[PDB]
């Protein structure tokens, strides 16, 4: 005997939530990149 | 004799193949009366809409 | 239930992704065009390109002042799980999840 397959979909999609460490280490990332972007953008004025 | 284990262990076919016609059996289990059935094995599906 | 495992296992594959533009305040639209004479020079003109190079040097002067974006995000898991369960000391007994 088992549990349905449909009482297993509740319980995992009550169970899903975002893992708040990945999401702090994509911010991260995403932000060193974003540094990085904004800092070599910086130098437009010098082209025009 | 290791061999004679897997051959013994090759049994379990509900009703094995039976014995051999010089009794050269193999794995094998015998039968009294009529065998008890087996209730059809069931599948639970549900649908990810 | 005499599962043979006793806690069932799910191992989901799980998605975070976040990305930015960073894009600034300028005027990226008309500007850029194709040639206003292109094969159209012989619509003898002068006055028309000082128009279009001095709207080109106004656009590329109000460029520097702003420049500001914003980004997205994305949670995901997909399920690709099917595990088996012996029952506790009848390995005949079969469950499929």
């Amino acid at each position: 005997t088992f549990y349905s397959p449909k009482e297993i979909f509740n319980r995992l999609k009550d169970s899903l939530v975002p893992d708040t460490g990945l999401v702090t280490q994509v911010w991260a990332d995403n932000n060193t990149k974003r540094m990085d972007f904004l800092t070599a953008m910086a130098e437009i004025p010098q082209t025009l | 004799r290791n061999s004679i284990m897997v051959t013994a262990q090759a049994r379990r076919d509900v009703i094995g193949p039976e014995w051999g016609p010089d009794g050269r059996f193999t794995g094998y289990a015998s039968v009294i009366g009529t065998p008890d059935p087996k209730p059809a094995d069931i599948v639970n599906k549900f649908t990810v809409e | 239930w005499n599962l043979d495992q006793e806690n069932l296992v799910s191992q989901p594959r799980h998605n975070v992704m976040v990305k930015s533009k960073l894009s600034p305040e300028n005027n990226i639209g008309k500007t850029l065009s194709v040639n206003p004479f292109t094969t159209a020079w012989e619509l003898l003109t002068l006055s028309f390109v000082v128009d279009w190079f001095v709207n080109f040097g106004d656009v590329i002067a109000g460029f520097t002042g702003g420049y500001s974006d914003d980004s997205g995000a994305t949670a995901s898991w997909r399920f690709d799980d099917k595990k088996v369960f012996h029952l506790k000391n009848i390995p005949s007994a079969m469950v499929i999840v």
